[PDB]
């Protein structure tokens, strides 16, 4: 009984292989050797935001490119105002261990999450003055690793348990559940057009999710270690891995392979956060020595370097406008750069 | 893709010998340390053995210890396990696995039940 | 033997995966290369902006 | 001589506290434990001794004052020894800070708040002006960092009993408060060391750091404090001593700095990665 | 329209900044602990004595505690242990005893001992079963752990009275497994406190108040570079 079905799923698994094998035409860096190389890339610390007692975990930029989020080990969750340096809103969480937190794209909302396996939602829109939780939502069964707003009534969490799920936050039921991996899923990513987002786990595989069908769909595995964050191009077609390996990826969906590769011999700590820039031509990635990497996303030369943390970098975000990058770290600073 | 491929095991005598073999693929096999694990019947996996990156720090079980050798070859990315005289409690499958993370001297998980970087293991019996 | 329904989704899950269709690489480059030079005027990171309309500067 | 030392002691002494209180500020936290508070003060307080050391490297190169020499040599005097009182009680309160966060290690927080920090930076500052003060009455000199100037190296007189009422309330006890804590501290290394010690030789430089602290302390202060007593109980002056010792206790407001912020390794990583 | 909203920021900040003192000045008279070990160790009795993580809280002299316990997880430890890498101390609960569960206990604390996150936690180790262990050797170490035929009690062994030196021997045999793993690195940045504890025990408490003691204060030691 299993010999045949580990037999088909070895020939299936070669068949695939081989498809993927006759449509390497031709490798990404022999097509961009003649452009010309982007050069020396100088960024300076703008802002330094000074409010966190602990270690920080986490954040997210606002699509008004103005205001983020923050998490940290203390147990607070704090709204920043990037221009002026002035906190809005300082959120005191029940749980201190918190892995995550997203802020909702119309900006009345704000999301954690963490050891509890517990996803907490917050009103900012404070009618009587004060900001308190609207809705938690508990069906998992490990840790919350990520999680990610749809709209106002929607949310995409990935857990420890080695399941995703879809949300309806006005029941607080679970609508959809996405159940392929076979290790922690640690990120994912909303597609522009949010209709597919993708997945890392770790398992050294990621994959492509049907929000509407509730399915997979691709299966990308070229790492050698647990993936620990992911990004999607800005053009949608294509994304970026970063994982335990010293290392990152960029896998593209219409060819259903891997394109390029973003490593060095000298680098051997592992990537905790990608991201990539406005036009998909920089892409940014935060190690575990104490630094950030700016990478040429079509050459693979590194063009900078981010040096300003004394812990290790936790989490990395760019704007919407492309116009600033902020960085948080475990010694409980965040710096905007530019 | 990580994929570790187990090979040897079978019906042996008490007191005879065994020599099993792993291939390795997906991963350089130089910068990770390798372990040995098996599964008795009806019960819970178990720690047997591991080997250290270059081939220096080796360690071993109590029930185990003089009779079992590990060795790795990094240049032909094998591992291998003797397992000489042996007796009937040893009937286990047995499988190959690697530590999480390259350049570490701490490996957590490779006795779970659901661990994602190990082969399907080899039936020994006595 | 508990694991069978494990082996039939791995098979149903690939046998579904590998029935689409692939582009060659030379076009996915090409579509890549082509969105990078097309919005690369547009970016504030790669071309410096001058500290007139910069607003952290 | 005396040009050469007064110049090369002020630009050291600006220059590192000017360093000092840089990297503190501009840099990530450096502002993070307790003890800081303390050495920040002292930071500021031997910054001001540096710039106070302008009056008499100015009228040394032939630049007299606006004002009068008996002017200028009055408010030096004060200015100075103020100053250095408030750099001493400082490094006395560092001690006593860390003596209590070593002895007292669970309940630390609880006894150093941040209010008590502020009303004992505060009272220092107070009782070292306070204590100086009677100099403007008629009681006696207060000290002698005012003898380089030609007027007040002969016109001022010692009093024994201003003298030993400086010393009673502000240098004796200031040197058993530094000697008691350390103490106490080496020998709560000293038996933490040999547990270690005999726990890793089963199986298988505190000395010298508190050594730093406790010497240059006393070898730059107590030639002062001696000549100081000697001086005013008997009458035997001797000008070829008083320079030496005043300008060596001047000269530990940079030992002071190097001893307490250079040496730090945190301090060094910030100032390596700014 | 400028100005009063730049006031209002203002206000708003100077507000959330003096809640956050406050909430600094309550978080660092706090100690976090960590609770570790097996199901069959016996950690239940333990917090008695004292959903996907739970919390205990109590206080010795006047001195808060938080103990913290892992729930509803899975047996995958390497990524949620990184949260735990600046707690005061791990308590790590074994019984002395079905495969070999000691190797499992051993091999646990050597992972936790050498993880990059966790080098700078000191373990207090307790050893709980010594009754059953009492009961189980007057009635087999050698045949699991064959060094024990050549193992000869300690000099400093301190005896419980009445006892034949039949237990005391497998009780310090044990401890010293633990031990000589703890030895084998660390840099002397860490360390690890074993106590023989029972099933029933009144000063569990007491022993966790001195160890972490112990600890803060060398730590003191050290971070004024005087260690």
């Amino acid at each position: 009984e299993l010999d045949q079905l580990r037999q088909e799923a070895e020939q299936l698994k070669n068949q695939i292989r081989d498809a993927r094998k006759a449509c390497a035409d031709a490798t990404l860096s022999q097509i961009t050797n003649n452009i010309d190389p982007v050069g020396r890339i100088q960024m300076r610390t703008r802002r330094t935001l000074r409010g966190h007692l602990a270690k920080i975990y986490a954040m997210h930029w606002g699509t008004d490119s103005r205001l983020l989020v923050s998490a940290s080990q203390d147990g607070k969750l704090i709204i920043w105002d990037s221009y002026t340096t002035n906190k809005v809103h300082a959120i005191p969480l029940r749980s201190s261990w918190v892995m995550t937190c997203a802020y909702a794209p119309s900006g009345n909302y704000v999301a954690c999450g963490g050891l509890d396996n517990i996803c907490s939602i917050y009103n900012l829109k404070t009618r009587e003055g004060n900001v308190r939780v609207s809705r938690e939502l508990a069906g998992h069964t490990g840790y919350l690793s990520c999680c990610r707003f749809l709209d106002d009534n929607q949310i995409v969490t990935s857990s420890g348990d080695t399941t995703c799920a879809l949300w309806d936050i006005e029941t607080g039921q679970q609508t959809t559940t996405f159940t392929g991996h076979t290790g922690d899923v640690m990120s994912l990513s909303l597609a522009p057009d949010t209709r597919l987002f993708v997945s890392g786990a770790c398992d050294a595989s990621a994959k492509l999710w049907d929000v509407r069908e509730g399915m997979c769909r691709q299966t990308f595995t070229g790492h050698e270690s647990d993936i620990n964050a992911i990004c999607f191009f800005p053009n949608g077609n294509a994304f970026a891995t970063g994982s335990d390996d010293a290392t990152c990826r960029l896998f593209d969906l219409r060819a259903d392979q891997e394109l390029m590769t973003y490593s060095h011999d000298n680098i051997i700590c592992g990537i905790t956060s990608v991201s990539f820039s406005k036009s998909g031509r920089l892409l940014l990635a935060g190690y575990d020595d104490f630094n950030c990497n700016v990478w040429d996303a079509l050459k693979a030369d590194r063009a900078g370097v981010l040096a300003g943390h004394d812990n290790r970098v936790s989490c990395l975000g760019v704007t919407d406008d492309g116009m600033a990058v902020a960085t948080g770290s475990w010694d409980s600073f965040l710096k905007i750069w530019n | 893709q990580v994929q570790l491929q187990e090979s040897g095991g079978g019906l042996v005598q008490p007191g005879g010998s065994l020599r099993l073999s792993c291939a390795a693929s997906g991963f350089t096999f130089s910068n990770y340390k390798m372990n040995w694990v098996r599964q008795a019947p009806g019960k819970g996996l178990e720690w047997v053995s591991d080997i250290s990156q270059s081939g220096a720090s080796i360690s071993y079980t109590g029930s185990v210890k003089g009779r079992f050798t590990i060795s790795r070859d990094n240049a032909k990315n094998t591992l291998y396990l003797q397992m000489n005289s042996l007796k009937p409690e040893d009937t286990a499958v047995y499988y190959c696995a690697r530590c999480p993370a390259p350049f570490t001297r701490d490996c957590f998980d490779v006795t779970s039940t659901t661990y994602a970087y190990r082969g399907q293991g080899t039936q020994v019996t006595v | 033997t508990a694991s069978i329904a494990q082996a039939r989704k791995l098979v149903e899950q690939l046998k579904m995966e590998a029935n689409i269709d692939r582009i060659k690489v030379s076009k996915a480059a090409a579509d890549l290369m082509a969105y990078c030079e097309a919005h690369a005027k547009e970016d504030p990171l790669l071309t410096p902006v001058p500290a007139s309309e910069n607003p952290f500067r | 001589l005396e040009v050469l030392i007064i110049v090369f002691l002020t630009v050291l002494i600006i220059s590192g506290n000017i360093i000092v209180i840089f990297v503190f500020h501009c840099a990530p936290l450096l502002n993070h434990h307790t003890t800081s508070y303390f050495i920040q003060t002292m930071a500021y307080a031997d910054l001001f001794v540096g710039v106070s050391c302008v009056v008499p490297s100015l009228s040394l190169l032939h630049h007299p004052l606006p004002v009068e020499e008996s002017l200028t040599c009055q408010i030096f005097g004060f200015v100075v020894s103020v100053l250095k009182s408030v750099s001493m009680a400082s490094l006395a309160c560092i001690s006593i800070d860390r003596y209590i966060a070593i002895t007292k290690p669970l309940t630390y927080n609880t006894l150093v708040t941040p209010w008590r920090l502020r009303l004992c930076i505060f009272l220092i500052w107070l009782y070292s002006t306070l204590v100086f003060l009677p100099s403007f009455f008629h009681w006696g000199k207060p000290g002698y960092h005012g003898d380089v100037f030609q007027w007040c190296a002969e016109s001022w007189h010692t009093d024994s009993y201003f003298t030993l009422f400086i010393v009673m309330m502000l240098y004796a006890p200031a040197a058993l408060i530094v000697c008691f804590t350390y103490f106490n501290i080496f020998r709560i290394c000293q038996q933490h060391t040999k547990d270690i010690s005999e726990r890793q030789a089963r199986f298988s430089r505190y000395a010298m750091v508190l050594f730093r602290i406790t010497s240059v302390f006393y070898i730059l202060w107590l030639p002062y404090i001696i000549y100081f007593l000697l001086e005013s109980s008997t009458g035997h002056s001797n000008r070829f001593a008083s320079f030496l010792t005043t300008w060596l206790a001047i000269s530990n407001s940079f030992c002071n700095c190097v001893i307490y912020s250079l040496s730090n390794s945190v301090f060094q990583r910030g100032l390596k990665r700014l | 329209d400028q100005r009063n909203e730049e006031k209002a920021q203002r206000e708003a900040n100077k507000k959330i900044e003096k809640q956050l003192q406050k909430d600094k000045q309550v978080y660092r008279a706090t100690h976090r602990l960590l609770l570790l070990g097996a199901g069959e160790s016996g950690k239940s009795t333990i917090v008695k004595q004292m959903t996907g993580i739970f919390e205990t809280k109590f206080q010795v002299d006047k001195v808060n505690f938080h103990m913290f316990d892992v729930g509803a997880q899975r047996d995958e430890r390497r990524k949620w242990i990184q949260c735990f890498n600046d707690v005061t101390a791990i308590i790590f609960v074994v019984a002395s005893s079905q495969t070999n569960r000691l190797q499992e206990a051993l091999n646990l604390f050597k992972s936790i001992w050498n993880n990059r996150w966790l080098r700078t936690i000191s373990v207090i180790l307790f050893l709980n079963k010594q009754d059953l262990l009492a009961e189980k050797v007057l009635a087999k170490i050698e045949d699991y752990f064959p060094e024990f035929a050549r193992y000869t009690t300690p000099e400093d062994a301190t005896p419980e009275p009445g006892e034949d030196p039949r237990v005391t021997r497998a009780k310090y045999f044990i401890r010293d497994e633990f031990l000589r793993i703890s030895t084998a690195s660390g840099d002397g940045r860490h360390y690890c406190y074993p106590h023989f504890t029972c099933s029933v025990d009144t000063e569990n408490i007491r022993r966790v108040f001195n160890d972490c003691r112990d600890i803060i204060q060398r730590m003191h030691l050290r971070q004024y570079e005087l260690l």
